[PDB]
RNA sequence: CGCGGGGUGGAGCAGCCUGGUAGCUCGUCGGGCUCAUAACCCGAAGGUCGUCGGUUCAAAUCCGGCCCCCGCAACCA
RNA sequence: AAAUG
RNA sequence: CGCCUCCUAAAAGGUAACGGAGGCGCCCAAAGGUCCCCUCAGGCGGGACGGAAAUCCGCCGGAGAGCGCAAGGGUAGAAGG
């Protein structure tokens, strides 16, 4: 199923895998 | 030798006699299986 | 050094082998009579055009070589194909009593 | 999916690099990925009835796919487990699985590991392929702190149709896999 | 039925209808004589031992007395039972069979001679471990261990404390 | 409850909770909420996305830690790897070097015992 | 006083019916342990790996560079 | 009293021959739940004589169910054949624990040996003296675990001697098929018989009966 | 020249058939009791298991060759 | 109960 | 002191010695039938805990692996898994 990567450093990720209810703290932003 | 053990097989509840060999500790505690006995044909055959 | 054995064949001790091959896109098979090195019926896929479903097209080109066969003394032989896998593509065809 | 980020990324915006880059001829002859792989040796199916399955519906909660459980070939004395059945797991990714992987681990993975100054650029060497480890399996999104008894590193293995390292390296590169330069 | 000129300390063998075990074997052929062998024996239950001699024929008939490792479950009647930590089988042994039966514990691993399943020798450690759960927190004093035998101890040896003790002079050899 | 290198505490009140870092005091930890007005009693099993977020913002630029820094001094301990300043000349063999009494004590800097005997 | 002076009674090994010999059905044309020389033509082996023939006919050794050694049995023709 | 009428219907000099006891072990029984038909019958044997205790279990063509809860405490993917097998708890030296401290709902423990060890070495004294530990002879050991935990369940039950020289097994409930107990305490006589101490003298069973749960009990000839 | 057994912490002995475990007593060093020394009490260290091969997933252990060891024989002339 | 310098 | 393997044994078989050197008195209810699948040991890289071979990936590798046990013949176009 698709997803969506929320960090905090803003950027989603609408992607696919399991639970599209991702809290991803710290996505590509260092 | 001990462990092993000869064994026949019996026709369940009559005669005949196939003479195996069980193996007792491994694989034993009882077994039967199928084979054809000199009267009519084929049937289970316990051991004893 | 060797990817896929096959030789189900080489384990044919009974005379005359119903070699198949299995073409991405077509199908052949000959009749084959080894201790000779041989062949003596053939009767290839879409090398005769034939229809388009693939397996259905196997059946034909099955009837195709039996019919075939036959008509030469033929009527007893033995299945094959290296992958034969024995499966899908099957031509379980009719007359050639080789049974199977 | 049949698509993704990244498996389109690939498409149209590396696959051009590559060839004005190392000037290609054929179309196919152009580094494409094959596979990756992800085991892991546990090496705990020692006593206490070592399940340890937890760590299987997890490599493949985080894959998608149940992994296959390795066991040992031979038999060692040294260190305990021998002869059969014991440890390992291990899943092969391919077509969109792979894809739908790669793009996390690059986008989300990678980056928390604890310190992670990207990724030590020697692990290709002749190998038209890559490899690396981690420590972790928290790395991933899929998978939280909370749950997870246990920790569990393991091996993550790309397999290129590239013949060289530049080759290897520069479609990893032109992807997204960050580098220990 | 093997002979003599064929034995070796270890040798276990039936003689006099009771259990022995070859400890001193010494080939004997002087003069022009037939050949002799003189041994010295042990019973394998008592201590009792024997030397004689026999000629070059004489067989003697061997023994199978293995010495499997096995392991105290619980009291019973006036026996105690075991188990062979390798096929778990269950011996319920003679509390005479059982060598310091007393001063053991429902738990602790011990050896025995298996004589056609049944041992007939249970040997503990030389010192196992005990929790005295007896003594007056008064030097020298008796001490009644878990397994209810006493045994004498020093001074701060006191109730609760686990200690070592010789099973085979149930003497206080030192603490846990 | 993942912070700067997702290094996680819990269930208590953030004020320690941060100090469950190897960078954050007791200080750095006070000095740290107030800059960002949160509520230093609050479990940390409860707090906006944000006060997590531009929590985890300070704390990781704020300065640098554990990781690095972690690794970092060990670094700072190497140069001491000189050709003999005598506060590596200390370090190289397991001993205080900030001038501690030698022959008693100084137990910390040198494993449990090896007795020997005597004259 | 040795440790030595055993061994077992030979067992008198090896082809047992020679290229152009006639034979009947049943004759066991080689005797051998691994398969030094493999069935052929009306030609069967045994548990032993013992070849014998399969038909009243002749005998022919036909080496098969590294694919072997046959011993077949062309039938009287 | 209420036995008296219930008593009548034994011929206590009389020797039955099984069925004849079957027909009536039936009518000895009436209670308000199914009794289970007992057995028992004095071996000649010395219990002294450590040799000749009887241990041995046997599976039965009919009676007996899963009116037991069985405990597999084993190391590996035993467990998935045990719990596949019927293993209504699982779980090695960790359950062990729950055992050890209070639990206890169960009526057999199968085990495999692998994990067997600190079985018997933590749990000797408590299950021990219950029969409940697991033995090689009552087949209550071992890795083929599944047959094993599948077959508590058909129809196989053990049955060692007491001090008294005496041995006792149900055999089946009340409310049986006729020819089913009947057929069903041969086969737990023929699997007794079939364990004679070498060294037994004189005539073994020498007092076997069909009883019930509650109440009459018919001796029998064992030889019927 | 054969006959059997033996080489394991510093000493003297277990453990070896039934391969996965170093057991004991004394000694040693540390610390207490004494003015001190013993004794005694507390606690600790120490074994290429004679060597060189092989067998095993693994060997003190099973297997072989050597090296030292201890004891027994060498008779009819 | 309990040695010696 | 019977049985197996190798040498002696002189290129068929057979062949002695208080000649050289080793094994056996068992074992497997799968280590047996059959049908379908798979190919090794090692070696150089490459990789979290990881020896020097635990698990993974890439090549290179016709057999040096394996085939319960001695040795021999045999064998990956399987006798191996
Ligand atoms: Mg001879
Ligand atoms: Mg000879
Ligand atoms: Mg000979
Ligand atoms: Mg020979
Ligand atoms: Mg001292
Ligand atoms: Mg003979
Ligand atoms: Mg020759
Ligand atoms: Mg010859
Ligand atoms: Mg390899
Ligand atoms: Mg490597
Ligand atoms: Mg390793
Ligand atoms: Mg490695
Ligand atoms: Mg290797």
């Amino acid at each position: 199923v698709p997803a969506r990567i929320i960090c905090g450093c803003g950027n989603v990720i609408e992607t696919y895998s399991t639970k599209p209810e991702i809290y991803v703290e710290v996505c590509s932003k260092c | 030798v001990r462990i092993k053990l000869l064994l026949e097989c019996t026709e369940c509840k009559r005669r005949n006699y196939a003479t195996e060999k069980n193996k007792r500790n491994t694989p034993n505690k009882l077994e039967l299986r199928k084979y054809c006995p000199w009267c009519r044909k084929h049937t289970v055959h316990r051991e004893v | 050094r060797r990817k896929f054995r096959v030789r189900n064949r080489i384990k044919r001790t009974g005379r005359l082998r119903l070699s198949v091959f299995r073409s991405l896109k077509h199908i052949y098979a000959q009749i084959i009579d080894d201790e000779k090195g041989v062949t003596l019926v053939s009767a290839s896929s879409l090398a005769l055009k034939l229809k388009g479903n693939k397996t259905e097209v196997a059946r034909q080109v099955g009837r195709a070589l039996a019919e075939k066969a036959l008509a030469l003394g033929i009527k007893q032989v033995a299945f094959d194909r290296g992958p034969y896998k024995y499966h899908g593509r099957v031509k379980a065809l009719a007359e050639g009593a080789r049974e199977g | 999916p049949l698509d993704v980020a990244l498996k389109r990324k690939y498409y149209e915006e590396v696959r051009p690099e590559l060839i004005r880059r190392f000037g290609y001829q054929n179309v196919w002859e152009v580094p494409r990925l094959e596979k990756v792989v992800i085991n892991q040796g546990l090496g705990e199916a020692k006593e206490d009835a070592r399940i340890l399955e937890k760590a299987a519906q997890e490599l493949a909660l985080i894959t998608g796919q149940k992994p296959a459980v390795t066991r040992a070939k031979k038999s060692i004395s040294n260190f305990k487990l021998r002869k059969g059945m014991p440890i390992g797991l291990r899943v092969t990714l391919r077509r969109d699985r792979m894809w739908i992987f790669l793009e996390k681990l690059l986008n989300v993975a990678l980056p928390r590991i604890r310190d992670f100054r990207g990724l030590n650029p020697n692990s290709f060497d002749g190998r038209g392929n890559y490899n690396l480890g981690l420590r972790e399996q928290l790395i991933f999104p899929e998978i939280t702190y909370d749950m997870v008894d246990a920790l569990r590193g393991m091996d993550i293995a790309v397999v290129t149709t590239a013949e060289t390292d530049e080759e290897a390296r520069a479609l990893l590169e032109l992807l997204g896999f960050p580098f220990r330069k | 039925m093997i002979s003599v000129t064929d034995l070796r300390p270890g040798t276990k063998v039936k003689m006099d209808g009771g259990l022995w075990e070859c400890v001193e074997y010494q080939h004997q052929k002087l003069g022009r004589g037939g050949a002799k062998v003189v041994a010295k024996f042990k019973n394998l239950e008592t201590g009792a031992t024997v030397e004689r001699t026999f000629n070059s024929g004489e067989k003697l008939e061997d023994i199978y007395v293995e010495t499997r490792e096995l392991q105290y479950l619980y009291p019973e009647g006036e026996e105690m039972v075991f188990m062979d930590l390798e096929t778990y089988e269950q011996f319920a042994v003679p509390r005479s069979r059982v060598v310091g039966a007393e001063f053991f514990k429902e738990g602790m691993t011990a050896l025995g001679d298996m004589y056609e399943g049944q041992p007939i020798k249970v040997t503990p450690p030389t010192v196992v471990e005990l929790k005295v759960v007896d003594t007056p927190p008064g030097g020298s004093k008796p001490a009644t261990l878990e397994t209810g035998a006493v045994v004498q101890v020093p001074l701060f040896v006191e109730p609760g404390e686990v200690i070592k003790v010789d099973t085979r002079t149930g003497e206080y050899v030192g603490r846990a | 409850a993942r912070i700067a290198g997702v290094e996680i505490p819990r269930n208590k009140r953030v004020d320690v909770a941060l100090t469950y870092i190897y960078g954050i005091g007791k200080a750095r930890a006070k000095e740290a909420l107030e800059k960002t007005g949160i509520n230093p009693a609050t479990r940390v099993k409860d707090l906006t996305e944000a006060e997590v977020v531009r929590l985890r913002e300070y704390v990781e630029n704020t300065w640098k830690l554990e990781g690095e820094l972690r690794a970092e001094v060990a670094a700072n301990i190497k140069r001491l790897m000189d050709i003999g300043c005598y506060r590596g000349l200390r370090h190289r063999r397991g001993l205080p070097v900030r001038g501690q009494r030698t022959r008693t004590n100084a137990r910390t800097r040198k494993g449990p015992r090896k007795t020997v005997a005597g004259k | 006083s040795t440790r030595n002076g055993r061994d077992s009674q030979a067992k008198r090994l090896g082809v047992k019916r020679y290229e152009g010999q006639v034979v009947r059905a049943g004759n066991i044309l080689v005797r051998q342990r691994g398969t030094r020389f493999k069935p052929g033509k009306n030609v069967g082996m045994g548990r032993d790996f013992t070849l014998f023939a399969l038909v009243d006919g002749v005998v022919e050794f036909q080496d098969r560079g590294r694919l072997g050694r046959y011993v077949h049995v062309r039938p009287l023709a | 009293k209420r036995y008296r009428a219930l008593l009548e219907k034994v011929d206590p000099n009389k020797v039955y021959t099984i069925d004849e006891a079957a027909r009536l072990v039936k009518e000895l029984a009436t209670a308000k739940f199914d009794e289970t038909v007992e057995v028992h019958a004095k071996l000649g044997i010395d219990p002294r004589r450590s040799d000749q205790n009887v241990r041995g279990t046997v599976s039965l063509p009919h009676g007996l169910g899963k009116q037991v809860r069985v405990l597999a405490i084993a190391k590996g993917e035993k467990i998935k054949e045990a719990e596949e097998a019927g293993a209504d708890y699982v779980g090695g030296e960790e359950i062990i624990q729950k055992i050890l401290d209070g639990w206890m709902d169960f009526d057999a423990v199968v085990a495999t040996p692998d994990v067997m060890g600190a079985v018997g070495s933590k749990l000797g004294r408590i299950l021990g003296p219950r029969g409940l530990l697991p033995n090689p002879k009552a087949g209550t050991v071992g890795f083929n675990i599944g047959e094993i935990i599948r077959e508590i369940k058909a129809g196989r039950i053990e049955f060692r001697n007491d001090k008294t020289g005496a041995i006792h097994a149900p055999v089946g409930k009340a409310s049986f098929p006729p020819e089913k107990l009947a057929d069903n305490i041969r086969a737990f006589i023929r699997a007794l018989e079939a364990h004679k101490p070498e060294g037994a003298k004189g005539t073994f069973l020498r007092s076997v009966y069909v009883t019930t749960t509650m109440g009459p009990s018919v001796r029998i000839n064992p030889h019927s």
